[PDB]
RNA sequence: AUGGAGAGUUUGAUCCUGGCUCAGGAUGAACGCUGGCGGCGUGCCUAAUACAUGCAAGUCGAGCGAACGGACGAGAAGCUUGCUUCUCUGAUGUUAGCGGCGGACGGGUGAGUAACACGUGGAUAACCUACCUAUAAGACUGGGAUAACUUCGGGAAACCGGAGCUAAUACCGGAUAAUAUUUUGAACCGCAUGGUUCAAAAGUGAAAGACGGUCUUGCUGUCACUUAUAGAUGGAUCCGCGCUGCAUUAGCUAGUUGGUAAGGUAACGGCUUACCAAGGCAACGAUGCAUAGCCGACCUGAGAGGGUGAUCGGCCACACUGGAACUGAGACACGGUCCAGACUCCUACGGGAGGCAGCAGUAGGGAAUCUUCCGCAAUGGGCGAAAGCCUGACGGAGCAACGCCGCGUGAGUGAUGAAGGUCUUCGGAUCGUAAAACUCUGUUAUUAGGGAAGAACAUAUGUGUAAGUAACUGUGCACAUCUUGACGGUACCUAAUCAGAAAGCCACGGCUAACUACGUGCCAGCAGCCGCGGUAAUACGUAGGUGGCAAGCGUUAUCCGGAAUUAUUGGGCGUAAAGCGCGCGUAGGCGGUUUUUUAAGUCUGAUGUGAAAGCCCACGGCUCAACCGUGGAGGGUCAUUGGAAACUGGA
């Protein structure tokens, strides 16, 4: 992070456009699966793409309105 | 108005006629979609407190912000929350309109009052949302005097309330006094509304 | 010095103003040493002030200056004419 | 003339000279609770004639700053 | 009486204990998706990081010399009587400099500060105060200079040096003048020190002119000047109380604590310095460490509480970092000076220049926060006699759903329940009065006309009046007249045309309002928790339908709530977490009965104060509301003073 604390972050939606070096937004949020991951990334914002076809909830996966 | 969706619909699920007549109400007195002639599972306390909150607004076609900000400075007045919140919705330069006769319906009152028909004690009032108070007088603009609309409805010998006094001649309706429980829509249980809001 | 002065309240495009006794270093919406009245520009069409004559005069005579706007008022309540009425008499 | 405030309290020091330390006991509240809790102030007191010894009871009222730290000047003996 | 909801989850099942989680409200929010408008607000929280460029502090010719400009209009005819020069007068004007005042305000920021910084209540018999007001007494008599200018010289520059000349409301001497200073008489008074008032001497301390009026060998108006005493204003110091975490921080202090004397300060004072003594502080938390501007308020909560300190107002602190003084009434001074340092820049290498935490704006940092705008029309401030000038204060405009409030995206009729999508028991059901059709409307939109308030004025111009004068001009006051608007042709209004351009977002197993189909198959994924998904998933993804909201809807972060889970209100300690292994005891807390008394606690009044804004209540103004204004009400553990005395305390 900006801050240089080194963290997990969730990728979440289906399938990611995410590399080494890639700069993201990170947003808090827990995955309780996932014993290290405290954070979640934040679809359509930065590098990371929205998710592809997603028709409902696209706000929380950073996809525009089909139409 | 603001809501603009399925009247019928609406009437449908919260099992009240918001027009009043019961047309919505005579053929399919069921919910709406797919799932509306199958039995319905009875209501939760929180379900029967948010289908009473719903029809009175719904009743009133006023956006939440609006009805809760109405429903507070209600409580803040002296008396029954409930009976003091409905009077005061009945206050409304929209539902004055309404009862007064000078629409057929509440949706299109809220047209004559929007479109600047509506005239309060000679001045022009746009605000379907204003607080009619006793002893004040609606009147129609001097041009929209004869509007089909208006004519047609005042025409019809609509019921008018007790505490509204109007003139089909002069189209002009006056304010008398604060309306009664006994004078407001009998199918509401304000009690609901107030224990919705209690939580 | 210490001057009496309007302070300016109200909204953007209607402004109130309460007649204030200051120094005049002081901000002009900031601290007072004593409100004497009130004066509305913007209302009906006419000019709507309240004073208190026993104020204005005492602050007049301990050398307490108007402000243009304020001396009309003052005027146009009756205050200026009572304080050089006095100060000739004395 | 408006009036200095005035103290009473035992004097616990007179090894200064022509000074003592009155300490002056007082009670505040809890804020929360609202019992009473006992307080006490060690006052510097000027004694011109060093008068007074420890354990008397005395009058003490507020001056000009006399010293670096004192404040008071002692009034009277009320007990010995 | 105006105010108080719970739910899930430990088990095979249970009751209890207990944590965890959720439903609410809030924000200077950010992000995702989406996006019509208006009103009123809000908008670098991070780098007190660095800052290109313009602007943010001047003004006064009625203080002064000088210079420019030279009208009006002076002379010769070039024979050009329209053009000409210096031999003049030279008006309205203007400016570099001197001098006065301002620049200590207004504006910014919260770094530092755990402190009498701040809040609240007191004190100063320990203070200071330009301008303003009032009163009284004065403003006399002389002098020597110096900017500008001229000339010479030295510098790359910044900018210096010499000579000559010249004014002032600039500077200086003397006179006269104190309630100031010393000394000696008293008189009265308070709260130690002391205050006050009246007499007699001694030393010592001022000042100024300018512009006008007139009856002009002298009076006078306005403004300016000096001294003394008050008022007003602002500032300073002291003190009671309140105001933060940590003891895995327990000792701390030697100008330190006090005294004496002197110096110093507006002033008291270890404020400082010598001398003398050994004090002072601390478990009622000293000292240290960490963190922090404080408050009015703000958010939440039924309340008690808890959390916070944006915008606005008050107080404090700071101005590249550190130190220092100068000028001044006031500064140890944001856009002043000097020095040191870092940084940036210029240089002829000798030496110079600079400080956005003013307004815009830029770079950087960051999840993230605006235009290098218009006007001094209003309000306020500096200067001026005034017009006026200056004013990034401020009034406006711009940008951004960032928030709040308001109004839209249509309304009536409409079975003929059309087509189509979806589901299906293949009957149908649902989307759905929804649509279409028909009729109507114009908020809004578009187009075209009209068109506010905000403006008071000041000044000038008349008239009157009051004071003063010999009178006048002026001066104060009163009443008339002209003229002044950035926004802006904006708001608003009117007419014409048109449903046309104006809905999205999340959710639907339970909490929790709203279910089906299909695809997928412990995968892909979901998830606040309980969990869900391994082939007939109301939990994934999509579709239809529905629900909740709406120019928003969701997510994340953070605070209060629910949480009686730090329990005063309002919990506990046999077995759930929790009685020290047990004595002796110190401080502290608490304590039997009666009487008398006191009145610290307690109770009951009065007075002052607790700014304004806000909250609350009422009313009024904006078409409504938000918002604005006004008046109440409330808010102290407050101070002072008068009563009551049961209880607690004291005797
Ligand atoms: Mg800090
Ligand atoms: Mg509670
Ligand atoms: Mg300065
Ligand atoms: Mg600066
Ligand atoms: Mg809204
Ligand atoms: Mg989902
Ligand atoms: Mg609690
Ligand atoms: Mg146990
Ligand atoms: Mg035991
Ligand atoms: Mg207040």
């Amino acid at each position: 992070l900006s801050n240089n604390i080194e963290i997990n972050a969730y990728i979440p939606g289906i399938g990611h456009n995410l590399q080494e070096h890639s700069v993201v937004l990170v947003r808090g949020g827990r995955v309780k699966d996932l014993p290290g991951v405290r954070y979640h990334i934040v679809r359509g914002a930065l590098d990371t793409s929205g998710v592809d076809g997603r028709r409902q909830g696209r706000s929380l996966y950073g996809t525009k309105k089909p139409k | 108005a603001r809501f603009r969706g399925s009247n019928w619909k609406k009437s449908r699920r919260l099992g009240i006629s918001l027009s009043g007549t019961g047309k919505e109400l005579e053929k399919r007195p069921y919910a709406p979609g797919q799932h509306g002639p199958n039995q319905r599972k009875k209501l939760s306390e929180y379900g029967l407190q948010l289908r009473e909150k719903q029809k009175l607004r719904y009743l009133y076609g006023m956006t939440e912000r609006q009805f809760r900000n109405t429903f507070d400075i209600a409580g803040k007045k002296f008396g029954v929350h409930g009976e003091n919140f409905m009077i005061l919705l009945a206050s409304r330069l929209d539902a004055v309109v309404y009862s007064l006769g000078l629409a057929r319906t509440r949706r299109q009152a809220r047209q004559l009052v929007n479109h600047g028909h509506i005239l309060v004690d000679g001045k022009r009032v746009d605000i379907p949302s204003y607080s009619v108070k006793p002893g004040q007088t609606i009147s129609v603009r001097e041009k929209s005097q004869k509007l089909n609309i208006i004519v047609e409805s005042v025409e019809i010998n609509n019921f008018v309330p007790e505490y509204l006094n109007f003139d089909a001649d002069s189209l002009t309706g006056t304010f008398v006094r604060l309306p009664e429980r006994s004078e407001l829509p009998a199918e509401i249980n304000e009690q609901l509304i107030v224990e919705y809001y209690s939580r | 010095a210490v001057k009496i002065r309007l302070t300016r309240l109200g909204s953007k495009r209607n402004p109130f103003y309460r007649i204030v006794v200051a120094d005049a270093r002081s901000p002009r919406d900031g601290r007072i040493i004593e409100q004497i009245g009130t004066y509305n520009p913007t209302s009906a069409n006419a000019p709507e002030i309240k004073v208190d004559e026993a104020l204005a005069l005492k602050w007049l005579n301990d050398g307490a200056k108007p402000t243009d706007t304020v001396h009309n008022i003052l005027s146009k309540e009756g205050i200026m004419k009572k304080f050089d009425e006095q100060k000739k008499a004395k | 003339r408006n009036d200095r405030k005035v103290y009473v309290g035992k004097v616990v020091s007179d090894k200064m000279d022509k000074t003592i330390t009155v300490l002056v006991e007082t009670y505040k509240t809890h804020k929360l609770y609202g019992k009473r809790v006992k307080y006490s102030k060690k006052y510097k007191t000027h004694d011109e004639n060093n008068s007074a010894k420890l354990g008397d009871i005395v009058k003490i009222q507020e001056t000009r700053p006399l010293s670096a730290t004192k404040r008071f000047r002692l009034v009277e003996i009320v007990e010995e």
